[PDB]
């Protein structure tokens, strides 16, 4: 499914972050 | 022509191998990637309008195996939509493998994979900091000029759901309207000053009210009040940029109005930083995934 727009909501931040070890 | 699946296959073939294993594509296969992606870049707007969900990533700088880890932890395309904020080459030992895979995905999924232009996607810069050396060593000078012709057609910025503004560097004193960006014609070099320059070079600064001189010797620095005024004027919530290495891979600025993303852990092998990746869902909730070194 495309997400490119042809030429109300607000931004929030999840309090939990995932940490990968490598 | 251009066997995309074969190219991608040979690029993904080196997962789990001893870190340093190269992928030597043919001159023609690489040249094909540059020319085809160049079309798609020019076909799409210079100011991308994107929708959630998607994953945003910062600098890679030729750290190819760290890029594969991002895709491994975040999900190989098209399982996840991606937006990269530039600086794919230089300083790393495998810039060629890095940029080739990115372009290969750009051609394979042009509606679900996007690449922004960093300040290192410029001939004047990557000639010195390693990319040109890599081309000269493993191929030839003419392949490098081909990459240059492709990098000059990269989109400069992106807006996600009319709320998140994305660019490599940051803001510009000359950025009044969004049309000022759309009006820029491609192909284009990166000037030593102006709107296009600042968008790829500028940095946020705590100890600055308004605009200040930049340590890099190029463009400017900008303060928290500038970010606040900018976001309010264009009805935006967040500025998502890269360009600067940060300890935790992500770093907030001006009370979470701006975020810096950096996706290359152990930058140059001289830092001990981590790489981060921001996921944005349909509800515009942003979450971070960290890559510890
Ligand atoms: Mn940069
Ligand atoms: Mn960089």
């Amino acid at each position: 499914s495309s997400i490119l727009k042809p030429p109300s909501r607000r931004v929030s931040f999840a309090d939990t972050i995932k940490v990968f070890q490598t | 022509s251009l066997n995309l699946d074969s190219i991608i296959g040979r690029l993904l073939e080196v997962q789990g191998s001893r870190p340093g294993k190269n992928v030597q594509l043919t001159e023609n296969e690489i040249r094909g990637l540059c020319l085809k992606s160049r079309e798609i870049f020019l076909s799409q707007p210079i100011l991308l309008e994107l929708e959630a969900p998607l994953k945003i990533c910062g600098d890679i700088h030729g750290q190819y195996y760290d890029l594969l880890r991002l895709f491994e932890y975040g999900g190989f395309p098209p399982e996840s939509n991606y937006l990269f904020l530039g600086d794919y080459v230089d300083r790393g030992k495998q810039s060629l493998e890095t940029i080739c895979l990115l372009l290969a995905y750009k051609i394979k999924y042009p509606e679900n994979f996007f690449l922004l232009r960093g300040n290192h996607e410029c001939a004047s810069i990557n000639r010195i900091y390693g990319f040109y050396d890599e081309c000269k060593r493993r191929y030839n000078i003419k392949l490098w000029k081909t990459f240059t012709d492709c990098f000059n057609c990269l989109p400069i910025a992106a807006i996600v759901d009319e709320k998140i503004f994305c660019c490599h560097g940051g803001l510009s004193p000359d950025l009044q309207s969004m049309e000022q960006i759309r009006r820029i014609m491609r192909p284009t070099d990166v000037p030593d000053q102006g709107l296009l320059c600042d968008l790829l070079w500028s940095d946020p600064d705590k100890d600055v009210q308004g605009w200040g001189e930049n340590d890099r010797g190029v463009s400017f620095t900008f303060g928290a009040e500038v970010v606040a005024k900018f976001l309010h004027k264009h009805d935006l919530d967040l500025i998502c940029r890269a360009h600067q290495v940060v300890e935790d891979g992500y770093e907030f600025f001006a009370k979470r109005q701006l975020v810096t993303l950096f996706s290359a852990p152990n930058y140059c092998g001289e830092f001990d930083n981590a790489g981060a990746m921001m996921s944005v869902d349909e509800t515009l909730m942003c979450s971070f995934q960290i890559l510890k070194p």
